[PDB]
């Protein structure tokens, strides 16, 4: 119970990253190369 | 004819296909009977 | 390949899990980079 | 290794070596094995039958031996259609 105020913090401080993301970054990650005319995503050895 | 003999109908997804994989290739001996060489008769097949 | 005289030579690796999109890679006993070999090497993985 | 001379030929439309046999291995099984080197030791006896087949009946095509370790030793010698990393295209060719 005394943790009511470090809650209370985290979550209104998560809540104010999560919409302060959602209007910088809000569909800027759907680009990505593939393979000229294929559905193949073009990666290398050890890259996600 | 030196060439291989076909099944089905072909069919290939060209948008899953590495540019620079080496596809394999066949194994399949040309088996041609007798009557898909020639028109068939009912005397043909009694002759083969 | 379990010992170090069988990994030698090439083979295969199969790009997406596809049998049929091969490629050649060399076949090398490698270490791995954290070992156990001495006690500092020991030391190290454990400080790891 | 061997370095042939093969000359041009006809019957066979290839360059193709009349000296020796020509050996094929998987691209997956070193050769360098306790096993393929023992099979390339006593498969050296071949090519003298090779040669006298050849030598009766001039009109022969190929004629191999295909191990059961992977292994094929043809004659007359001639290069491989597909090497494995010379260009970029897999041999997947296995006696067996
Ligand atoms: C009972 C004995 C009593 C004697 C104790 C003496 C005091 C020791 C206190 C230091 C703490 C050491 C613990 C760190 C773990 C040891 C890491 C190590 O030993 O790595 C050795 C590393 C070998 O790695 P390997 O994979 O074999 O490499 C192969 C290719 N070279 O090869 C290397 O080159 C690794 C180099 C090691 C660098 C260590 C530097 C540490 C300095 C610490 C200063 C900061 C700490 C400040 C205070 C912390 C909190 C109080």
């Amino acid at each position: 119970l005394p943790l009511f105020h470090i809650a209370l913090l985290v979550l209104f401080m998560v809540i104010i990253y999560a919409i302060i993301g959602l209007e910088l970054f809000k569909g800027k990650m759907h680009k990505t190369c593939y393979y000229i005319g294929t559905d193949i995503v073009a990666t290398v050895e050890n890259e996600k | 004819q030196p060439k291989p003999i076909g099944v089905g109908i072909p069919t290939i997804n060209l948008r899953k296909r590495r540019p620079n994989v080496q596809n394999p290739k066949s194994q399949e001996p040309v088996t041609l009977d007798f009557l898909d060489a020639e028109l068939e008769n009912d005397i043909k097949v009694e002759i083969r | 390949k379990m010992t170090e005289e069988e990994c030698r030579g090439y083979y295969y690796v199969y790009k997406d899990g596809d049998p049929t999109q091969m490629e050649l890679r060399p076949r090398q006993w490698i270490h791995n980079d954290f070992h156990f070999d001495n006690v500092l090497s020991a030391m190290m993985s454990l400080f790891t | 290794r061997i370095k042939p001379v093969f000359i041009d030929d006809a019957n066979f439309r290839r360059q193709v070596s009349y000296q020796h046999a020509a050996v094929h291995i998987p691209t997956d099984i070193y050769e360098g094995s306790t096993i393929v080197l023992n099979e390339l030791n006593w498969t050296s006896a071949l090519d003298d039958v090779f040669k006298k087949n050849r030598e009766e009946d001039p009109s022969l095509l190929w004629q191999v031996f295909g191990s059961a370790t992977g292994l094929a030793r043809y004659y007359p010698a001639s290069p491989w259609v597909d090497n494995s990393r010379t260009p970029n295209k897999i041999d997947l060719y296995d006696v067996r």
